[PDB]
């Protein structure tokens, strides 16, 4: 399983998304505290256990001969960016709370998951701690809208059907370099189908509800 | 809570039914999509024994389809059972049936050593194949289809195709020692099974398929085909009784001619109806009461609180097993399906 050459560019902005998704979980952390006041605290605490992640999957460039392409991972999330920005300039703190904690966390369970048995040894020991974190930190999203379900459900369902197709295009923006990595984009979808429907089903959607919305784009 | 963990028999059938049940989405899609498809909780299950004791239970769609395995999508299959066997521990169920092809990929991929997914490390003592009360099923169709129809099984040839299968192995056991069979007809594809089988029964003749049947008086079909065969009604002896066990159906065609007698093999009808709709997909005859003897199995356990891996692997099923859930099978209300006649 030789991790030179081709191994290397594909992992030169698979790296890059890692980092910046990272960033953006933590930015995102950062002003759902603004906007939940009786929550800043524990918000906080999240935000920081996102920038130790990102700290860590820097050293796995470091440990390869990787130096990632930040850009590149910026306009992969800037679809994303821009509507989390924008829902939060709104005060839509329920759209926020989706995009953040249920669609990029699972975005980052799956992705992590169907990493850890193709990574180098080093990389994997790293990724094998962050994504019990990731874990943790969906299930914040999932108990403010379960608790606050029926006031938030009719936004769930918009915020979804705007940012759930996202997840999609960029799965396949990134399926060929994933794929080198030892990464089928299948199992990536089932991945975050599996941890998507369960933090809906907890929020309190019913199967049939959630089978509509996982779907929706695919 | 029991579970049953099933899948469809084909793409075809999963449109239909995610065509039904609304589903839009689900039922315009090919089979990348079931590939990636996750498990889903899609029925929830009531039933009241003859003894009165009342069960509750899941079905548990697994997006398996036959046509992975032809299309050579190995993992996918392996990824459909692991991922919903997770599915049904994540929601505390007692005891869940392996339906169909689930527990065939179970063993035939090695699943048992995969028992770590995600989260979860997969307990086995909360699973079942069911291939216990499946195979004591069948082998009361065979004694009462032989009954109704004049024939002396006694005197009678039985081929059981898929004869060193789990259940397949089983039938044969109690076709020998509890009903006497005269002739047993032992067809598999590996030798070495058939070799062992016919050594631990002690009599039976191993023939390819395309000699047993025209041989038979009774073919018992319990192999592991995800398709199915077209067999002509030309090639069989009059009066032929074909009990196709499988699932997917061993007979890919609907097999008719005087003196050709065919029985769903492994389906049990309960003396109560059972509010769901699942078995009405499954295409059962009066979908309301009757069921597979895989998922009658799992409500079975339930019923007498064996919380426990009753039926599992392959070829370790004995007879003193089928006769104690046989007991069970009869004393809560089920009845194994009789040949249709009029
Ligand atoms: N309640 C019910 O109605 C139940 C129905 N079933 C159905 O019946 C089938 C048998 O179940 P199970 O025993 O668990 O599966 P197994 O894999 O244990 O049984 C299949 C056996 O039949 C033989 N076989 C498979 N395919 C062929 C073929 N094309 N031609 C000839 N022989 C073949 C194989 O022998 P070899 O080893 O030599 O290849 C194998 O040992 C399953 O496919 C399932 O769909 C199963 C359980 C319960
Ligand atoms: C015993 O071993 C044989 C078990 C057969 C496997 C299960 C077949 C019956 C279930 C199909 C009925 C309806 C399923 C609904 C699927 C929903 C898809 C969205
Ligand atoms: C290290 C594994 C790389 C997997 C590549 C799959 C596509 C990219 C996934 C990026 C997900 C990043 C999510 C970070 C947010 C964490 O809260
Ligand atoms: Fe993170
Ligand atoms: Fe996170």
């Amino acid at each position: 399983d030789f991790q030179s050459e081709s191994y290397k560019d594909a992992y030169s902005r698979i790296n890059a998304i890692v980092i910046e998704g990272e960033q953006e979980a933590f930015d995102n952390y950062n002003r759902l505290a603004e906007m939940l006041p009786d929550q800043r605290d524990e918000l906080h605490k999240l935000a920081k256990m996102e920038q130790r992640h990102m700290k860590g999957f820097m050293a796995c460039g470091k440990n390869l001969s990787v130096t990632p392409d930040m850009g590149f991972a910026q306009k992969f999330f800037e679809r994303l960016h821009e509507n989390f920005k924008a829902a939060a300039a709104e005060g839509k703190v329920v759209t926020c709370l989706l995009i953040q904690s249920l669609i990029i966390e699972c975005f980052a369970i799956a992705a992590y998951n169907i990493y850890i048995p193709v990574a180098d040894a080093f990389a994997r020991k790293i990724t094998e701690g962050v994504v019990r974190d990731e874990y943790l930190h969906r299930n914040f999203g999932e108990e403010w809208l379960k608790a606050n379900f029926d006031a938030s459900k009719a936004e769930l369902e918009e915020a979804n059907r705007q940012n759930l197709p996202l997840v999609w295009l960029m799965l396949n923006e990134v399926a060929d370099d994933a794929r080198e990595l030892g990464m089928e984009r299948e199992s990536l979808v089932e991945d975050f189908m599996i941890a998507y429907g369960e933090a809906l089903e907890n929020i309190g959607f019913t199967t049939r509800e959630i089978m509509r919305m996982s779907a929706y784009g695919l | 809570m029991f579970g049953l963990i099933g899948h469809l028999t084909s793409l075809e059938q999963a449109r239909d039914v995610s065509r039904r049940m609304g589903y839009d989405e689900y039922a315009d899609q090919g089979l990348e999509f079931w590939s990636s498809a996750p498990p889903q909780i899609v029925d929830e299950i009531t039933v009241t024994s003859a003894t009165g004791k009342v069960i509750h239970g899941r079905y548990i769609e697994s997006c398996f389809l036959p046509e992975m395995l032809a299309a050579r999508r190995f993992k996918t299959a392996t990824r459909k059972v692991l991922n919903a066997m997770s599915h049904a521990q994540k929601h505390g169920i007692d005891i869940s049936a392996l339906g169909g092809f689930t527990s065939i990929i179970f063993e035939n991929f090695d699943l048992a050593s995969l028992r770590q997914v995600r989260d979860t490390t997969l307990e086995f003592e909360r699973f079942t194949t069911g291939n216990t009360h499946t195979a004591y099923v069948i082998c009361r169709q065979v004694e009462a289809a032989a009954k109704t129809l004049g024939i002396d099984i006694t005197q009678a040839t039985v081929a059981v195709v898929g004869a060193t299968g789990d259940i397949g192995s089983a039938v044969c056991r109690w076709l020998d020692l509890k009903l006497g069979v005269g002739d047993l007809i032992l067809t598999a594809r590996n030798q070495e099974r058939l070799d062992n089988l016919q050594a631990e029964l002690g009599r039976g003749k191993i023939l390819p398929l395309e000699a047993a049947l025209p041989e038979a008086d009774f073919i018992v079909w319990v192999a592991s085909m995800p398709q199915g065969v077209v067999i002509d009604p030309a090639t069989l002896k009059q009066p032929c009784v074909l009990i196709d066990g499988g699932y997917p159906k061993n007979l890919g065609s609907k097999v008719q001619g005087e003196g050709i007698y065919v029985l769903n093999g492994g389906v049990v009808e309960h003396c109560f109806d059972i509010d769901w709709q699942i078995m009405s997909a499954a295409e059962m005859a009066r979908p309301e009461r009757q069921m597979f003897a895989c998922f009658a199995e799992a409500m079975l356990l339930e019923f007498e609180g064996w919380h426990t891996n009753f039926s599992w692997g392959r070829n370790q099923i004995t007879i003193e097993k089928m006769e104690a859930i046989g007991e069970a099978s009869v004393r809560h209300g089920f009845q194994p399906l009789a040949l249709a006649i009029e």
